[PDB]
């Protein structure tokens, strides 16, 4: 369900998370 | 076992209490400080300071001596004679 | 058990918390010890690396760690057929080994200049007002030749010929090269030998600073907006008594 | 009527975690730069021509 | 012999007692007293008056500590009224208990 | 068996052969 | 009995937004979540550096 | 109960130590010592085990590698300095932790206080060995004339301190036995400190007023997770504005020249942690009388539990003990100053009467004064 | 050049110019006992103390 | 309770997780492994940290110090051979551990 | 990992260090490890529980 909005939202934090940070 | 079912029996006691987002977290702190602060420095400064007030004295002294004696080369007994 | 005397906060363009180095000032000095200093006192942990921190290029230094690697070379150090080059030498021992050195300076040790800075108690205030303090012995007062007289060395007495004299070098800009003119250079430098690391440091302390400034007010409301509910509770009680 | 600052901020970014959270991992870059930027900026300006930054003329290509 | 040196020490126990700062606190000399085992039982026995009363008076203590505020000038506890409250009741359990003790020797 | 065990152990901290040959040898 | 009990009053510790005895805080609120949680996301946003 | 993370694993059951523990209301700032304690504990670690992977421990090397690390390793001089300055707050943090327990009655806990007491001692050993690593004349000196001290045992002694040092003096051998030592003490130290809070999560956190506080009992986790929080970031404060403003300044010693047996530094001295002790030392002529009674210095907070007296274990509430609480801490400030100090009439004489001073404090004035409160109470 | 200038400057302040009365006598003391064991060195221990502290201030804005 | 060792200490309860503990009473030889698992964990380490009061972590000297340690140092030899031993014990003890594991699905824990 | 391009002193001092606290980090994890399984109790050849022979 909600799920997948925040399955996305928590992808793209780690994504940006690692691109940055590292 | 069990830390919060288990402490005390309490009888008869009404607690108020208000959420976070509905108050200030800085309630008048300059004036309560200066007071407050002011307050409990002034009972704790004759309990407390005392002390540490003595070891400067002592400090102070202390070295005084320290430098003439030793910088006093001739203080021990003099030079003329 | 003599008085010793000490050293002033001499004015540092670098005494202040953010004040840093002043390379020209570095630079200058690296000539003095490399002209002055380097036949009798080593720096072990200083390679040819001034580049950035001297402001000597790198082709600059290669040339200058070049010749000092021509002259005094890898033979010293037991590199029978080596000659200029190489940039990761580090700056040439006076003599073979410090026996020697004894010797040279008539049982006295020349103090590896490396970290005498932050060695020697009092830092570069110490050094520069021993270089810069000589003065005539006291009346009464007796001195072996090597036992020249110096106001600020502890037993009161050093082994050490003329440090530095006006018109000792030239430097290339034109800085008027006077016996403390050329100290406040020679300090310097070894400021900096001692601490490498002393102006990033100051500069970090900035951003620590600035940062801790937004933390410690943010954290501080985090900690009332949590424990409000506490502080601005009020009691009760209601016995059936 | 409008939401204060904060409350447009809030029901943008704040409400749902995920979008807070993706709200500082962004803030966090920007914020580094910014920081260093003007923090750098600070600090060389405290030290005029005394960093090699400046020097570098003297004996640079001729 | 006591005439005038201990009908003065009320003077330097007056001066004590308010020295002691928990005099300001709303607390009374019986509720500073360390919890140990003796004064453990003693508790036990208070009457639902008397110990709730201990309960609240610790409870409006521990809120004054925690938010480092003193109670007012009119509410504060005054020697006169010594309420030894915990004494009758401390005394007889260390009583009973010197007595098993020295009904233990032989 | 303990003994031994725990004496090798202590001795190994003792004084090494290699430091103690040049002790009383000047 | 438990009806002469009373809230004591708050005024001192609440504030500008919410202070009105009479009025809606839900068009209030809003805000003064977003701005404690905005010094939230501050701290954890420079922390991170 | 089903799905409740905490207590399904039995393993995260154990950290809810951290959120739902009762925790007294009432608090001073002191408290946050502990904690502190702790990540001090967990700071010297990180760093040390970075230090140790560019460290060597070699007569030859050991100052090489010290100056190694802090000019050519990247980001090793701050991690260094960081370690050095940690340890000062290391130990300035135990002395405010012992001190808060010294006060309120927190070592009525007897079983924790004891395990305070090992903790204390075991942290003093640790760095007393991490400062002659480097092996600098300072450190070098310093570990010869502290463990010579021990030679002073009569019958064992000396053969005893030439098996510590594993030779006749203190070359190689004895160097890398202190840097294996200082490597595994830290890692046998935590496992006392979470043996130390065992006991002590038995029992809660004592208070200010020296009261039960059951009666008003705050979750740890909503509170004092923030104010922890809070008391890292001034810790760090410190360490930082010490490291990164004056790395060397509360680091006395300025010997960082590499050490040569036959010279000597005519000041002699251990770092601040340690003055206190080295004073009391000195003050006795007989060397043996000077090292028992250093051991006391120490030792001796073993023995307040006994020693209270009063029927208030908050000191809180008591004036007469406040004011010699405060002096025992002045007396130990005075002491600390004799250790930087030539050892000549003026000081000896200071340092004798400090040090009687001293043993009074604990050992007879506080105990009456104690008693005398009581009876002014009418206890 | 530079030092050498202030270094006579600070010693021609109120306070240096008292402080050296010690040193002149001193001096002469000294040299005209010459036997005596007493040391000239720390009559002008004070001396320079006080000539120095000046001078530092003062010679810094001199210098490049 | 009252004087009941175990249970006084709090922690001295933890550690009769070895003496009260329910063991099943048939059990091959096999689970002797976990608690032989624990010895060489312990022994490496007694033997480690004496070692490593001898061994230097340089290029030019590590051959030397372990040289050095199984020569001039008293017992030092046993105690690196016995080190170096351990290690195998370790591992064909880990490997018997986890074949016990494998056949009879002590791994549905 | 190696510090470097090859396995020189660098790399050498790393592993010195690693293995020296790579054990004791074990050692909690054997804890943990124990902890568990205190939990469920040991199985046997037959394969069935013991409980009713402890
Ligand atoms: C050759 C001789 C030189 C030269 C060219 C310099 N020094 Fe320097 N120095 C020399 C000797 C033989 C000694 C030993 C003194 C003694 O044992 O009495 C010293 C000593 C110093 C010191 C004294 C520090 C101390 O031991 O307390 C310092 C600070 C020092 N040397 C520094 C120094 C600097 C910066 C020089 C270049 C300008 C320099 N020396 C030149 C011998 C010699
Ligand atoms: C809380 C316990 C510890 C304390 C009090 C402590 C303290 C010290 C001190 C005071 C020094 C001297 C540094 C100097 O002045 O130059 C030092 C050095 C050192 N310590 Fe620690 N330390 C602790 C834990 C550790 C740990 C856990 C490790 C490794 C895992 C470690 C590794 C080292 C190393 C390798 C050095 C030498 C390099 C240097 O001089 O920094 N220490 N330590
Ligand atoms: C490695 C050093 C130490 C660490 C890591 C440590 C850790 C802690 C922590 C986290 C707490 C709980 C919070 C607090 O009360 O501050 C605490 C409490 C306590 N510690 Fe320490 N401790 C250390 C050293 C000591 C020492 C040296 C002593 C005394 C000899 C000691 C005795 C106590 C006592 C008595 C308490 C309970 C006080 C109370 O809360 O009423 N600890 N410790
Ligand atoms: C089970 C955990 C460990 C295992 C598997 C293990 C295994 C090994 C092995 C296989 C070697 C090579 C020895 C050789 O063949 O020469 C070695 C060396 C060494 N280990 Fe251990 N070890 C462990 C724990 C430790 C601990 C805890 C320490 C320190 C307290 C330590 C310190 C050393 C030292 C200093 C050496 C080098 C000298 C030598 O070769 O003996 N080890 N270890
Ligand atoms: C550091 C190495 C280890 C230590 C110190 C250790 C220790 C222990 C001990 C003391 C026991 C209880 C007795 C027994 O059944 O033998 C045990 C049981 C067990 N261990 Fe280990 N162990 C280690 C490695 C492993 C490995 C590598 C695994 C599997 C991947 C493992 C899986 C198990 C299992 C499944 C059991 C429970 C069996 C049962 O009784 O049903 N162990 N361990």
């Amino acid at each position: 369900r909600n799920w997948v909005p925040t399955a996305q939202l928590w992808g793209a934090v780690g994504a940006v998370g690692l691109v940055s940070a590292t | 076992g069990r830390q919060f079912g288990h402490l005390t029996r309490v009888r008869h006691v009404i607690t108020y209490s208000l959420s976070p987002f509905e108050q200030r977290a800085f309630p008048h702190y300059f004036s309560k400080g200066i007071p407050n602060v002011l307050r409990r420095t002034r009972a704790c400064i004759l309990r407390v300071a005392p002390p540490f007030v003595a070891f400067y004295l002592v400090y102070t002294w202390g070295t005084q001596e320290f430098e003439k004696s030793k910088r006093k080369n001739p203080a021990a007994y003099e030079n003329d004679r | 058990s003599d008085l010793e005397l000490h050293p002033p906060s001499y004015p540092w363009s670098h005494r202040g918390l953010l004040s840093s180095l002043d390379h020209t000032s570095i630079r200058r000095g690296f000539q003095v010890y490399k002209q002055v200093c380097s036949s009798c006192h080593s720096m072990d942990y200083v390679a040819y690396r001034h580049l950035v921190g001297v402001c000597y290029t790198e082709d600059e230094a290669k040339a200058l760690a070049e010749e000092v690697e021509v002259q005094d070379g890898p033979n010293e150090d037991g590199e029978m057929f080596m000659r200029p080059g190489k940039l990761s030498d580090y700056f040439p021992k006076p003599y073979p080994n410090p026996e020697a050195a004894r010797a040279a300076n008539n049982g006295a040790l020349p103090p590896d200049l490396s970290y005498i800075v932050r060695a020697r108690h009092g830092g570069e205030d110490y050094v520069f007002s021993l270089l810069t303090g000589y003065c005539e012995p006291p009346t009464g007062v007796s001195l072996r030749e090597g036992l020249y007289f110096n106001p600020y060395f502890p037993g009161q007495a050093i082994g050490m010929a003329p440090p530095i004299y006006n018109e000792v070098l030239e430097f290339d800009d034109g800085t008027p090269a006077t016996m403390s003119q050329v100290a406040k250079d020679v300090c310097t430098f070894l400021r900096w030998a001692a601490e490498p690391e002393h102006d990033h440091r100051k500069r970090m302390g900035l951003k620590m600073l600035l940062m801790m400034g937004l933390l410690l007010p943010l954290v501080y409301a985090m900690k009332r907006h949590k424990w409000s509910v506490l502080k601005s509770r009020k009691l009760a009680y209601r016995p059936p008594k | 009527v409008a939401p204060t600052l904060t409350a447009r901020l809030y029901s943008l970014l704040f409400r749902r975690t995920s979008t807070f959270a993706l709200t500082i991992v962004v803030g966090a870059l920007f914020f580094e730069r910014a920081f260093d930027q003007g923090a750098d900026a600070i600090y060389e300006h405290i030290n005029e021509g005394k960093l090699w930054k400046h020097i570098k003329h003297k004996y640079e290509n001729k | 012999a006591v005439s005038a040196s201990s009908r003065w020490l009320e003077g330097i126990r007056k001066w004590y007692y308010n020295a002691a700062g928990f005099n300001k606190l709303g607390l009374m000399r019986d509720d500073t007293i360390h919890e140990n085992d003796d004064v453990k039982e003693a508790i036990r026995r208070l009457p639902e008056n008397l110990y709730d009363d201990r309960v609240f008076r610790i409870k409006r203590a521990l809120d004054l500590s925690m938010r480092q505020q003193i109670l007012p000038k009119e509410q504060w506890t005054k020697y006169e009224e010594d309420k030894s409250y915990l004494e009758p009741y401390l005394k007889e359990v260390i009583r009973e208990r010197k007595e098993r003790e020295e009904w233990a020797k032989k | 068996a303990a003994k031994n065990v725990v004496s090798q152990f202590v001795s190994s901290m003792s004084a090494s052969a290699d430091v103690l040959a040049m002790s009383k040898i000047e | 009995s438990h009806t002469d009990i009373k809230v004591p009053d708050f005024s001192d510790y609440r504030r500008p937004e919410v202070l009105d005895s009479t009025k809606s805080s839900k068009e209030s609120s809003e805000a003064r979540k977003g701005f404690s949680y905005l010094v939230t996301a501050t701290t954890t946003v420079g922390v991170a550096y | 109960m089903t799905n409740i993370r905490k207590s399904h694993p039995l393993m995260k059951i154990v950290n809810n130590a951290f959120i739902d523990l009762p925790a007294p209301s009432n608090i001073s700032s002191w408290w946050n010592f502990g904690s502190l304690l702790g990540i001090c504990l967990i700071l010297q670690i990180l760093t040390g085990l970075f230090l140790a992977m560019h460290y060597t421990s070699d007569t030859t090397t050991a100052f090489s590698s010290v100056t190694h690390i802090c000019r050519d390793v990247n980001y090793g001089w701050i991690i260094r300095y960081m370690h050095a300055n940690g340890a000062s707050m290391f130990f300035i943090c135990l002395y405010m932790h012992v001190g808060r327990g010294l006060y309120y009655g927190s070592y009525t806990f007897l079983e924790t206080w004891n395990i305070g007491v090992i903790l204390l001692l075991t942290v003093m050993a640790t760095a007393f060995m991490g400062y002659v690593l480097p092996w600098g004349q300072m450190s070098f000196w310093g570990a010869t004339v502290i463990t010579n001290l021990l030679s002073a045992i009569p019958y064992i002694g000396t053969n005893l301190v030439e098996w510590i040092w594993g030779g006749f003096s203190v070359d190689k051998a004895t160097l890398t036995r202190f840097f294996a030592f200082h490597f595994i003490l830290p890692f046998i130290i935590m496992a006392i400190a979470m043996v130390h809070l065992l006991f002590l999560h038995e029992t809660g956190s004592n208070n200010p007023t020296g009261i039960s506080s059951d009666v008003d009992k705050i979750p740890f986790h909503p509170y004092y997770t923030i104010k922890d929080i809070l008391g890292a970031l001034l810790l760090i404060l410190a360490l930082m504005l010490l490291v990164l403003f004056a790395p060397d300044l509360l680091g006395d010693p300025d010997n960082y020249t590499p050490a040569n047996p036959l010279n000597t530094p005519p000041h002699i001295k251990p770092e601040w942690y340690f003055l206190f002790a080295y004073a009391i030392l000195r003050s006795i002529p007989n060397k043996l009388g000077g090292v028992l009674a250093l051991a006391f210095s120490i030792l001796i907070l073993a023995l307040i539990p006994l020693l209270h007296t009063s029927k208030q274990r908050s000191m809180m509430f008591r004036p007469l003990s406040q004011c010699l609480f405060w002096a025992l801490v002045a007396d130990l400030l005075t002491l600390t100053w004799i250790g930087g100090q030539p050892v000549e009439h003026p000081y000896i004489t200071i340092g004798q009467l400090a040090s009687v001073l001293y043993f009074l404090l604990i050992l007879v004035l506080m105990p009456t004064a104690g008693t005398i409160e009581n009876k002014l109470l009418k206890w | 050049d530079p030092l050498t200038t202030v270094r006579e400057q600070c010693e021609q302040l109120e306070k240096c110019v008292k402080a050296r009365e010690r040193l002149e006598l001193c001096d002469e003391r000294v040299s005209s006992r010459s036997q005596t064991e007493e040391d000239c060195t720390e009559e002008l221990l004070d001396f320079l103390h006080a000539r120095d502290h000046c001078v530092a201030h003062k010679l810094f804005n001199s210098l490049k």
